[PDB]
């Protein structure tokens, strides 16, 4: 079939990542113009997305060039965090650099090395202005707060960020040596609260508990089981095939009520009153499960039992056989707490400890998700805060400063590749450009003055571009782990350079 | 369809074979530039490997298929050189153009290139023709397994990839027999490993592990029960295949295979082989029995693999559960599942210190292309190594031989009064693409870069020093450890010139157009 | 219906039909006698220096081309 | 790319474009609109409120307004055209200042401080009335029952619009009076003078026929179970190959169920609300015959509205199959009342049930939905009007007339802001006074006399006065019987505010694929 | 791509070696006789003609074109 | 940036009144008309004032926009 040559392979390389790189641009740096996601192709929707990864897969990523940064940026946010928005823009900033060098016909080798060369030198330079805010654990808690402060920024959350700051701080604090991402348990629901993020005792659970069965339980010790039925039990008797007539199509459904009743007895051999069958039951089952005295509580969470398998000293395993196979979960009070017209069976009497369940009650499931990545990134980057107390100053205050030496380097350091390294030290400052003008400031007096203001050593001085100004990073508290700065480059660093040296595309 | 002849069919042949060389000469060498190549399947493949490009390449112009062939020839024996013969083709191809444009006849042109290639491959013989044993070769092997694995992107931090190859061809085939067995060398690789994860296995690693580790995870030396017999449904070819829905036959069946599989497993314990490899392997019901029997044994086995378990181990074949005898016992040095430190990677090495007839060189890596990168690393490394472990005959690359070859050819071209005096000298001309593209791969101006080597070869008159192949700043070949099997250039040349020569001998094209498949 | 033609327009076309075909084998047959890659099908690509094979391979659109095959094939 | 340029206009454009032809509003203006779609299907349209909800719009920022149209309904129920008409007014300020090169975030910033300035001056000109005072509840609703569907009927509805609230209203000033609070249920039959305030939780439902309970002391049911019977929930011992066997399975069905329907009654049930779903058919209709014969109201596959209110206001839970009897979790009921007025409609009246201190029910009656909706649409806003007074007290004039008072007063603060936004804040402070002029819009020729007269004379009403757009002529518009609660328009500002601001946030290229 | 051309030598030789077996009477290969004949024939173009020296000349020359092609190819 | 720059003495206009100071005409980092000493004849400004609306007042003069075929001819 097809053999593509470099020009398109390079230009399509240029356009797509640039085309996607400017999707979140005005949403990047500090907040400029936001980014509205219009979905006209697959549905009809009005959507607001400042997230690359969101924006990535929503719009068609099928541009093979876009696929690169779509992948690379996605991987980066998935690793170090909040890297997608970065990487998507960063290599997009990069593509424009060599594009001139490509236009200048600078050897593809030259731009590869020089950037990657300068990629070290800047992160090298990024290593210095990286400053430990976490030496003292309370200052580290304060380090955890400011580093989480730059993470939760720029997205859309009303009151939510305040719960996640301390929590990304607290997930680290109680765990001793890492943050709690999994010990934290994400519950995203619509409750009586248009904006809430709070701590969940045990983990809440949704159901309407009606009919005869007592709707509360006391002194719960849970028998943890993954084995059970829905309309047909898993056992020797769990299958019956009989229809000879049209009455039988009616009769075949009645014998389904035969299969539920025999397990209702089986929970009584263990005699255990608190038993999780993690598969659902209905009211008519709740009618039947209320007769025996051993209740089957339906739809028990896996991670919520893992939540319990953490603190309770119990076990999360699969299937089930007898009470000693999977250790007995225990919760002081399993209760049904009604949120709105609907009631919620709530596993409680177990509060935080080794783990956390976090129930977010938003006005929308939309507001519930944007806080997760905010949390998820603030969790990981505060786990980066753990080992490295270093926070290098945000608002691209590193970028210009990363660009400072590399500029000064590129002149000196290469006697050729300054083309790339300057271009490197050039593109680093694009992120400040797109915001500082979005800020109302003049980026020209930002990327370079404030650069040589902070790059010559006032690093707290940085972008407050939501005031349209230079701003004090430590004072603004706008800073994030030095570890969040490096790899988002290193991803984006190769995000560009791949398609740069890609000179051909074969197509089946 | 139409007859196409002469300059018509010439410029027919000229397009892709010239055009295809371009992406491959931009991919030439490690400094050769990668190519993202995306199917209509949604696939994406980033390849600076012309052999992979040609594989990835479905493009038209049957000649552009014939290169997909021609690289694979040199790919197995010589290893590296897959791409260069292609980019050398388009070189001497366009080189051939203006001689016909001169009026040098289509069969005048080819042969001038051809005999001049004799001088080349003859002049090639002057670089290093050495021959050494494996344990000496490993040094020129790993110095080349620098280049090969490295031109395959990260030899780096590996003599593990380098020196298991030193064993690979060595164990499967002798030094002097020179019979190509990469077929006997099992090049195996697994995602979820590491490039820093690479292993030589002289026997066979079977991914299937013990039914239960509660059963012994070490079977003693040999005592492998070769079994082609169902312990699960053996996809049996005779009958209509239906499971039963009734509790009546649900009970009638469950007592049935508890009797046989156990007495099968006991018959295996009776055959005196404490590992049962089963070409139709183990479901759980037989495994409870197997566990209850306390017999170490192997679950589902690939059909030919239990045979490959035979040869590679020298294992004597017990065909079927009907043939059972305690005398024939398959060979395993030790039967155990192997976690390398990569636990998601678990194979059962049948590890033969006695009879090893298939040597598994097992390499790992983070992901698919990664191990593939490492496989074609480990592939052509050994393949170049196989030459050098057999005859360690090294030309130093990057155009250092080209001038060296282009030199002698050029004058000797003039020495030949035949019309090909031009063509033979025109031959020596297109050799210069080799440092050329590499120069521009390395990002250098070739026309100067190459005559450096010329000025070198004007002085040196041998590849030793050279230009940068690795773009390192030390312009060297020997000293840059740019080390290429002297067989391969002779291979690579003869491949280019003669394929083209028939392309040049074939001027007569019946196609609906210039090119076709 | 039925088609027919006579005389010089046919007769020259009679000899015009033939002379087209003999050029397929023209420069062929020898050491410097050329060689024919003749692709008469999409994935079917055939190589012969002999006429009869490619004669068998090629389409004969003329009685001439038809009458020629055996003659060379003879 | 020039796309963010071209599209942000195209955003503003087709947003404003559709929205601009959308101003015929407030009075017999223009000439009636018979819509025949891009698929060629005849619709006859009018009275843009519905039209706003009818509104079928290509382009997203046009679709933004249909939302924005509905946004005003539940926030107010009044001035939905307002938030729709003024939507262009913000969209106006965008381009002109975008032309000016003002960074749209500054323009986006320009919306809030304005929205901070603007709604305040409306509250500053607001006319205080109460949430519980039946007269202030009357008058606002009166003018909102004056030009709304029924007036003569509103004379019944206006007090019920008020009377429903004093139940629903929590003591004195309280955040209160939602749409979930006043329970608005249509009743088939009667008329609007048969529309009556029917207190507490009154569940409109389809009860099979009669012979039913109209009798006191219901146990109001919520039942997720089948009566377990041959061909209902219980196994049929009889297979049918035969007409003697086929006639056998229904007899054993119908002969059995007769025991459970009484046992269903034996809880004291004058209601069992069936599960909305089917266990097989769920409850056999042959069963439901004898359930009602024991005077137990059954709506099979019950509508969603009863299930919640009965679980909400009454607080009813499912109960065990009456083979197991029940858990007595049937909500509080002293009556199941099924009334046929006109002889029409079947109903469940539950009085003597748990109630929050809210959930007054209005049972909206009429010989057809016309008469029903006649009352309904009128009383609903009259509630929603009073609801607004509850949610936000005082008052403003009807039809954006007070916005011109704001425009004058605000533009000064816009001016004296003297900021980057002040310009924008001035530009949009002047985008208000258009709205009465622009509602005048579509009717006629020799045309243009009154446009700025629809403006100037208000501006010459000092800052306190202007033409009444509802009633006509200059007065102090805020209370003329040209009125809407202060809450109504301050939302229209907020509602249209970020919508248009979202347009300024549209950049690069988005179609999700 | 060089291998085909090799064995056709082996295959051709046999065929014509066998051909040398089958008819032992053997002349010079490579169109040696045609030019002679071309002469020898249009020698009749002197001898034959009342007319057909043309025909005998045109007959004589067409011999040569096969090796002349081999000459020219 | 004018709107920006305009916004400045605007704040001043809210802060102060009729600034003898102002914005840099010389593009000085400092903004006055005092520090800039940019001051024009209080005639000339009003003299200048006299001109502007006059033109608009001129373009309206009569109702005749017609031309014989002569307008600018």
């Amino acid at each position: 079939a097809d053999e593509e040559r470099a020009e398109t392979a390079r230009l399509t390389s240029f356009i797509g990542a640039i085309a996607i790189g400017d999707l979140v641009k005005s949403t990047l740096g500090p907040k400029g113009m936001d980014k509205i996601l219009l979905s006209s192709g697959r549905d009809a929707s009005l959507m607001v997305t400042n997230d690359g990864a969101t924006i990535l897969k929503n719009i068609g990523v099928d541009n093979p060039a876009a696929k690169v940064l779509v992948d690379m940026s996605r991987v980066q946010d998935d690793e170090v965090g909040d890297g997608t928005t970065s990487v998507t823009v960063l290599a997009a900033e990069l593509l424009r650099e060599a594009e001139s060098l490509i236009a200048k016909k600078i050897h593809p080798q030259t731009i590869i090395a020089g950037w990657r060369e300068a990629t070290k030198a800047a992160r090298e330079a990024l290593l210095s202005s990286a400053v430990d805010h976490g030496s003292d654990e309370v200052k580290f808690r304060q380090d955890l707060m400011n580093i989480a402060g730059t993470t939760l920024s720029s997205k859309l959350l009303t009151h939510h960020k305040d719960h996640f700051t301390k929590l990304a701080v607290e997930a680290v604090l109680r765990l001793k040596g890492s943050g709690n991402l999994e010990a934290i348990h994400i519950i995203k629901k619509l409750g009586g609260s248009l904006a809430d993020s709070y701590l969940d005792e045990g983990f809440l659970l949704d159901k309407k508990i009606g009919v005869n069965q007592p709707k509360r339980i006391e002194n719960a010790k849970i028998l943890i089981a993954n084995t059970g039925m829905d309309t047909d039990k898993i056992k020797i008797f769990g299958s019956r095939v009989r229809v000879d007539s049209t009455a039988k199509v009616a009769e075949i459904e009645h014998a389904e009520k035969e299969k539920m009743k025999e397990k209702v007895e089986r929970i009584l051999k263990h005699g255990i009153n608190c038993f999780i069958n993690r598969q659902l039951i209905y009211n008519y089952p709740e009618q039947l499960f209320g007769a025996a005295g051993v209740m089957a509580i339906e739809h028990a969470d896996f991670a919520g039992v893992e939540r319990l398998a953490l603190v309770t000293g119990g076990e999360i395993a699969s299937t089930f056989d007898h009470p000693e196979l999977v250790k007995l979960g225990s919760c002081k009070l399993i209760e049904e707490v009604m949120i709105g017209e609907d009631k919620l069976i709530h596993f409680s009497g177990v509060a935080l400890g080794e783990a956390c369940t976090i129930v977010l009650r938003g006005a929308t499931q939309q507001i519930l998700d944007e806080a997760e990545r905010s949390l998820h990134d603030a969790l990981c980057v505060l786990a980066q805060t753990v080992k490295d107390s270093r926070t290098v100053y945000g608002g691209g205050c590193s970028e210009m400063l990363m660009a400072h030496a590399v500029t000064q380097l590129a002149n000196r350091t290469p006697g050729k590749e300054a083309v790339a390294m300057e271009s490197y030290a050039k593109a680093l400052r694009m992120l400040p450009t797109i915001i500082a003008d979005n800020a109302g400031y003049d980026s020209a007096d930002l990327v370079a003055q404030l650069r040589a203001a902070h790059s010559e050593g006032n690093t707290t001085a940085g972008l407050d571009m939501r005031e349209g100004t230079i701003g004090d990073m430590a004072i603004l508290g706008i800073t994030e782990s030095f570890q969040v700065k490096r790899q988002v480059l290193l991803s984006a660093a190769e995000a560009a350079e791949v398609i740069l040296r890609v000179d051909n595309i074969i197509k089946a | 369809k139409s007859r196409l002849m002469g300059l018509e069919a010439l410029k027919s042949h000229i397009m892709a074979a010239k055009a295809v060389a371009n992406t491959m000469r931009t991919s030439l060498g490690p400094n050769g530039l990668d190519k993202m190549m995306v199917d209509k399947d949604g696939d994406v493949t980033v390849t600076n490997d012309g052999a992979t490009i040609l594989s990835m390449m479905d493009v038209d112009h049957q000649i552009a298929k014939l290169m997909v062939e021609l690289s694979k020839s040199q790919d197995d024996e010589i290893g590296d050189g897959t791409t260069g013969v292609v980019v050398l083709a388009g070189a001497l191809l366009e080189e051939a153009e203006q001689l016909l444009d001169r009026g040098i006849h289509p069969i005048r042109i080819a042969d001038g290139y051809e005999q001049a290639a004799r001088v080349a491959i003859e002049h090639l013989d002057k670089i290093s023709d050495s021959v050494l044993v494996d344990i000496k070769d490993t040094e020129p092997l790993i110095q080349t397994a620098k280049t090969t694995l490295g031109s395959k992107v990260v030899n780096s931090c590996h003599r593990q990839m380098a020196e298991i190859a030193v064993n690979a061809v060595l164990t499967v085939a002798d030094m002097e027999r020179r019979d190509v067995d990469f077929e006997l060398i099992k090049v195996e690789g697994k995602v979820g490993g590491r490039l820093e994860d690479t292993k030589l296995i002289k026997g066979v690693i079977v991914d299937k592990d013990f039914s239960h580790p509660q059963m012994p995870k070490k079977v003693e030396d040999a005592k492998i029960a070769i079994l082609t017999c169902p312990f699960e449904p053996p996809k049996p070819k005779t009958k209509h295949k239906l499971d039963v829905t009734s509790v009546e036959d649900y009970k009638a069946l469950q007592k049935y295979e508890k009797e046989k599989f156990e007495e099968m497993i006991q018959q295996i314990k009776e055959t005196g082989a404490n590992l049962a490899i089963c070409q139709w392997g183990f479901d759980d019901e037989a495994n409870h029995l197997l566990l209850q029997n306390n017999l170490p044994a192997v679950r589902w086995v690939g059909g030919p693999e239990i045979e490959l378990i035979a040869i590679a181990t020298g294992g004597r074949i017990v065909p079927r559960f009907s043939e059972l005898t305690a005398e024939k016992l398959g060979f395993a040095g030790l039967v155990q599942e192997i976690s390398f430190g990569t636990t998601k990677d678990k194979m059962l090495v049948i590890e033969q210190c006695k009879n090893s007839r298939a040597v598994t060189i097992f390499i790992r890596g983070g992901n698919k292309m990664i191990i593939e990168e490492a496989k074609r690393s480990l592939h052509d490394a050994l393949c170049v190594i196989r030459n050098l472990i057999r005859d360690n005959r090294v030309v130093y690359g990057g155009g250092a031989a080209e001038i060296s070859c282009a030199l002698a050819v050029s004058q000797e071209a003039d020495k030949c009064p035949t019309l090909e005096q031009y063509a033979m000298r025109a031959f020596a001309d297109a050799l210069e693409v080799i440092p050329m593209a590499l120069s521009e791969n390395s990002g250098m101006n070739p026309i100067q870069t190459m005559t450096e080597v010329r000025a070198r070869q004007v002085k040196e008159m041998n590849p030793a020093l050279g230009i940068d192949c690795l773009h390192k700043g030390t312009n060297d070949m020997k000293q840059q450890h740019v080390i290429e099997t002297l067989i391969g250039k002779k291979q690579q040349i003869s491949l280019a010139t003669q394929m083209v020569r028939m392309i040049l001998k074939i001027d007569d094209i019946r196609k609906p157009g210039e090119s076709e498949e | 219906g039925t088609d027919s033609s006579q005389g010089i327009p046919q007769l020259v076309s009679n000899i015009s039909a033939c002379q087209v075909i003999a050029e397929a084998v023209r420069t062929t047959l020898g050491p410097r006698g050329m060689d024919k890659l003749i692709v008469d099908g999409r994935g079917k690509a055939t190589i012969s220096n002999d006429g009869a094979t490619i004669l068998k391979l090629l389409d004969v659109v003329h009685p001439a081309a038809k009458t020629l095959v055996d003659i060379a094939k003879s | 790319r020039d796309k963010p340029a071209q599209i942000r206009f195209s955003n503003i454009s087709a947003a404003k474009a559709v929205a601009d032809a959308i101003r015929t509003s407030l009075g017999p203006k223009g000439m009636d609109k018979m819509i025949q779609d891009g698929k060629g299907d005849v619709t006859i349209t009018n009275d843009g409120a519905t039209i706003l909800k009818q509104m079928q719009v290509l382009h997203p920022a046009a679709r933004m307004l249909v939302e924005l149209s509905k946004a005003q309904d539940i926030e107010a129920g009044d001035g939905t055209t307002s938030v729709v008409i003024i939507a262009g007014s913000l969209l106006d300020s965008c381009t002109k200042l975008l032309q000016k090169g003002i960074h749209p975030t500054i323009i986006s910033e320009s919306f809030q401080k304005a929205l901070e300035k603007g709604i305040e001056i409306l509250t500053d000109m607001s006319r205080p009335v109460e949430l519980s005072d039946r007269e202030t509840l009357l008058n606002s609703a009166t003018t909102s029952l004056n030009s709304k569907v029924v007036s003569q009927y509103s004379s019944l509805l206006s007090p019920m619009s008020v009377n429903a609230v004093m139940k629903v209203i929590d003591p004195a000033t309280a955040t209160s009076v939602d749409l979930r609070d006043i329970k608005i249920v249509k009743k088939l039959g009667g008329t609007i003078d048969d529309c009556e305030l029917v207190e507490g939780l009154v569940l409109t439902q389809k009860v099979s026929n009669s012979g039913i309970t109209r009798v006191e002391k219901a146990k109001i049911g919520l039942i997720q179970f089948c009566l377990s019977a041959p061909k209902t929930d219980m196994d049929n011992q009889i297979v049918v190959s035969d007409y003697a066997q086929m006639d056998r399975v229904l007899r054993e069905e119908r002969a059995y169920i007769l025991n459970l329907v009484k046992q269903i009654k034996k809880t004291g049930c004058n209601v069992l609300l069936i599960q909305k779903s089917i266990l097989r058919d769920a409850l056999s209709d042959l069963a439901l015959h004898f359930l009602n014969k024991m005077k137990i109201m059954v709506i099979k596959d019950i509508e969603r509205e009863d299930i919640e209110f009965i679980c909400k206001t009454i607080g009813t839970k499912p109960v065990a199959h009456i083979d197991q009897f029940t858990a007595d979790m049937l909500g509080s009921a002293e009556l199941a009342e099924e009334v046929n007025l006109n002889g029409s409609g079947k109903l469940l009246k539950i009085t003597g049930c748990a109630s929050p201190g809210k959930t007054v029910t209005i049972v909206v009656r009429g010989s057809n939905k016309l008469v029903i909706e006649e009352a309904e649409r009128s009383i609903h806003d009259a509630l929603c009007v009073i609801r607004c007074l509850v949610k936000k007290r005082a008052l403003i004039a009807g039809g954006g007339a007070p916005e011109i008072e704001l425009a004058l007063r605000l533009t000064e603060y816009s001016r004296t802001l003297s900021g980057m936004e002040s310009y924008c804040v001035r530009a949009f402070a002047d985008a208000m006074e258009v709205i009465p002029s622009t509602l005048a819009e579509n009717a006629g020729l020799n045309p243009i006399s009154t446009v700025t007269e629809l403006r100037n004379r208000h501006a010459q009403g000092e800052k306190t006065a202007g033409i009444n757009v509802r009633k006509g002529g200059i007065s102090n518009i805020l209370e003329e019987l040209v009125v809407q609660p202060l809450l109504v328009s301050v939302s229209a500002l907020t509602l249209a505010t970020e919508t248009v601001r979202s347009i300024l946030k549209i950049d690069d290229v988005v179609n999700t694929r | 791509q060089f291998m085909e051309e090799t064995e056709r030598s082996l295959h051709d030789a046999i065929m014509i070696v066998r051909r040398a077996i089958k008819n032992d009477s053997v002349v010079a290969g490579g169109g040696a006789i045609e030019m002679e004949l071309s002469k020898y024939l249009r020698d009749y173009s002197r001898t034959i003609p009342g007319k057909q020296q043309l025909l005998i000349g045109a007959y004589a020359k067409a011999l040569e074109i096969i090796p002349r092609q081999l000459c020219d190819n």
